[PDB]
RNA sequence: UGUUUUUA
């Protein structure tokens, strides 16, 4: 593939250089029109610049703290923390937030990757062999109440078991129910003056509930897990002006009041180096 | 073998618009709106396409562009809401799917400066201003032909309104990877942006969501000749095309 | 060779050898050659 | 080979009609509705067709027939000018062209005695009960869904009510002459009749003028089993068809 | 490529593309038509 | 021919 052709003084009534951006349009101009230019090879195909490289490698998207300890005289386990629940989104960890929005509609099959690793802050004789259980639960499936309900069991909720420590490794097909995701959404649910804008279920992955399915020790073990997510046979539509400013949400484009200057102000004027 | 580009007419049903001084007419994402096709189709009904009863020009109530001005942003199928046939079977069926031609008009003199950025953003998704996870309500997304004017203030439940973050977090410079078109008053006095139809869905609600919005923003700020009305008119001009419409039911009833 | 059933458990596809920047560059109802004067 | 012509079924758009206890369906002067065709065309403007979203069945409110019951007269297009997408093409159009399929229902036990005449009449000119050269006034020659109840009493700037002279000087045996179905409670519960655009004119204004008038007008009064209520529901039920609209332009306002 | 002697050991046939819902739908003696009089 | 490539 040529990069530079070769092109020598020019005399003519073709001027490439000038256009008119009135037009909306970006005219191929390249330096064989403005300078005498050698010939170039590019030795270079874009394989980086792809989406499916771009958005298609493994990131953070969610951690969690969950301890493994006697459930006796706990009346919630989701609020004691035996177990915890995650609305599956990828607009929570704002570098792989800012990726996937400079696209309008993503459409993707997921990688997920769960890696769960212990601490014993108190007293511990031993690192115990802790098994998570990471229970997907799809929007009207039962939410886990308890850390061993009813629920758990899984007969058709997809389930992962994997050691503390250890990691799991699940493939996840386009879960959407529109063609794409919106990562953008200028609308609401229905008509109404006070309902959700942006928030859509149009995005609802699904939920994510994580337990350790052993039973307690004498001591307490705190085991933080983190979800990473990989994106991969990615289709994407209608590039967007890049995030400037700040996050305040999940879903919303919503940035901080007050928040400072992103165009970084010059020392010296308009003129300076 | 001679003419012009900057002389077009564009007839759509009973409507005509002529400019004498137009720049190449933009087409987003170089692709034409179309009806869409059985192998996309999801919705068994049989949809409704309007002809020439809605496939026509709509001028827009003008707007006043001073040397303060911030800019303005409408959303459609919203803004079209109140225009003749269109507006009706918008409201009369669940579903609808329409392109536009959007045509916006701003003339003056060869003494007069300014550019105005006229761009398209599919899903323009406002941000609130009360930061946070405030929502904007629906009836401040939803203006209708008046749209919104950057220029004003905010309001509670209302979107932000700083042009340089184009309402959304992201720099206004950005926006130009949005198909746009500029009317730069010593080039241009016209801009032309056929939109086709963008989303997720082969088709969709008209009264809950809006595919896309256009915003008219001067970049180069109005500087009028000595003596002269500091002010020029900006009147928006939009045609639905390809328009189709399904699920007809009662009339759909919206806020305000 | 693929060890699953599903589509989703294949590998990343690689590229997409196929550019076209002109859906974006050059979204023009009328030809604009580099050149010609843009309008005329 | 056996199956029945009193089982119909009408589809029109997302709508449609059962029957039972039908009697073979009137097609009025043997012409099935139709489009303009160009050899016929005045107006140069091409006519908006508006498909489904109009040719679909619209149940009108219903009426009660008692013993003393005169009868019942409806005006089209006029009936149908609050009717959905129909009525605003009606009023946002200065021409209109529509044929109908008219379905009248009224059923009862086998117990049950009583005739009903449907029967529809092209240029149904009314007549002033004031006599002379007294004109019959906007607002009652266009009732709408209501139509006009011939068992009521007159007013001032109203129509005659005698249904025995048609609301118009002619005896009610001969309006058999008009394409007609008789609802006889023995044998039929349902009467069909499609009419087909009649006119001096290849298209007309739908709002200042009606070209068809259904009337139905019991003949043999309702006579019900001992015990009974003695009433029995009419619902009329009005579909349009090879409907054409031209001349878009601002919303008409009529009368009231 | 199966590992084991045993047919037990293999995995799930996948999909069974063959229905016939017409054994729950329609379990009638005399065919009854779409639009054909139901009873005659 | 104020001509631009390719090959000895």
């Amino acid at each position: 593939t040529v990069a530079s052709i070769s092109s020598g003084p020019k005399h003519t009534q073709k001027v490439p250089i000038l256009t008119a951006n009135e037009t909306g349009a970006t005219m191929p101009v390249l330096p064989s029109d403005s300078i005498e230019t050698r010939t170039t090879y590019m030795h270079f195909n874009g394989s980086e610049t792809d989406v499916e490289c771009f958005l298609g490698r493994a990131a953070c998207v969610h951690v969690t703290e969950i301890q493994n300890k006697d459930a006796t005289g706990i009346d919630n386990h989701r609020e004691a923390k035996l177990f915890n629940d995650w609305k599956i989104n990828l607009s929570s960890l704002v570098q792989l937030r800012k990726k996937l929005e400079l696209f309008t509609y993503v459409r993707f099959d997921s990688e997920y990757t769960i890696l769960a690793t212990a601490s014993q802050p108190d007293s511990a004789n031993y690192s115990s062999n802790l098994v998570v259980q990471a229970m997907y639960v799809p929007p009207g499936a039962p939410n886990p109440k308890e850390w061993d309900d009813y629920t758990w069991q899984s007969a058709s909720n997809p389930s992962v078991f994997f050691k503390v420590g250890d990691t799991s490794r699940f493939s996840v097909p386009y879960v959407g129910l529109a063609s794409a995701y919106n990562c953008f959404y200028d609308g609401y649910s229905h008509d109404d003056a006070e309902t959700q804008y942006g928030i859509t279920v149009l995005n609802h992955m699904g939920s994510m509930a994580f337990r350790i399915v052993n039973e307690h020790d004498e001591h307490k073990t705190l085991v933080k897990i983190r979800v990473y997510h990989r994106a991969k046979h990615v289709e994407a539509w209608i590039p967007r002006a890049p995030r400037a400013l700040p996050y305040t949400s999940i879903g919303r484009t919503n940035y901080p009041k007050n928040t400072e200057p992103v165009i970084k102000k010059r020392k010296g004027d308009i003129k300076s180096y | 073998c001679g003419y012009s580009d900057r002389v077009q007419q564009i007839t759509l049903g009973n409507s005509t618009i002529t400019t004498q001084e137009a720049a190449n007419a933009v087409v987003c994402y170089a692709e034409w709106p179309e009806y869409l096709p059985d192998v996309d189709a999801s919705d068994v009904n049989k949809t409704s396409k309007p002809d020439t009863s809605v496939c026509r020009f709509y001028t827009l109530d003008s707007k006043t562009w001073t040397t303060g001005s911030k800019g303005w942003c409408w959303k459609l199928p919203d803004a079209l809401k109140d225009m003749g046939v269109f507006g009706q079977n918008m409201f009369f069926h669940s579903l609808g799917r329409s392109g536009y031609t959007v045509h916006v008009q701003c003339n003056a003199t060869k003494f007069h400066s300014g550019c105005l950025l006229v761009v398209v953003i599919p899903e323009h998704q406002l941000a609130s201003h009360e930061g946070g996870n405030v929502s904007v309500k629906y009836t401040f997304t939803h203006p209708g032909e008046r749209g919104i004017d950057l220029s004003s203030a905010n309001e509670v439940g209302g979107p932000v309104k700083d042009v340089i973050y184009n309402m959304n977090g992201t720099l206004l410079g950005n926006l130009l990877i949005f198909p746009h078109q500029f009317i730069n008053l010593r080039t241009n006095n016209t801009a032309t942006i056929v939109i086709p139809y963008i989303n997720s869905v082969p088709i969709d609600s008209m009264t809950r969501h809006n595919n896309v919005s256009l915003m008219v923003i001067p970049i180069a700020p109005l500087t009028v000749p000595t003596g002269a009305t500091p002010s020029l008119p900006i009147t928006v001009t939009i045609a639905p095309m390809c328009t189709e419409f399904s699920g007809i039911r009662s009339k759909s009833i919206v806020p305000q | 060779i693929n060890y699953y059933k599903d589509a989703a458990s294949t590998s990343s596809a690689g590229q997409s050898l196929s550019m076209d920047p002109s859906k974006f560059t050059e979204p023009v109802k009328d030809l604009m050659l580099k050149g010609a004067p843009a309008l005329n």
